């Protein structure tokens, strides 16, 4: 169907494990959900403009390869996430 | 409201 099964690379797995359960494979939906929770728990967003995330000083910044991004940049977020996993 | 925006992905 439309569901996507994935296997996160080492660093993304570390990211995911800090807020969720360890699994051999995850769905893209699960990954997106956990990343949101990770960003929230670490308060990486701007309190006064919460659709803006600054990740340069965080593991997420190392994974995505950018200092910051807007939650509205869907293509960017999806492509950056795909660059950190393998589709099964 | 971060979640409101994140829900859009």
């Amino acid at each position: 169907e439309q569901e996507t099964l994935v296997r996160p690379k080492p660093l993304l797995l570390k990211l995911l494990k800090s807020v969720g359960a360890q699994k051999d494979t995850y769905t893209m939906k699960e990954v997106l959900f956990y990343l949101g929770q990770y960003i929230m728990t670490k308060r990486l967003y701007d309190e006064k403009q919460q659709h803006i995330v600054y990740c340069s000083n965080d593991l997420l910044g190392d994974l995505f390869g950018v200092p910051s991004f807007s939650v509205k940049e869907h293509r960017k977020i999806y492509t950056m996430i795909y660059r950190n996993l393998v589709v099964v | 409201r971060f979640m409101d925006y994140w829900e859009g992905l």
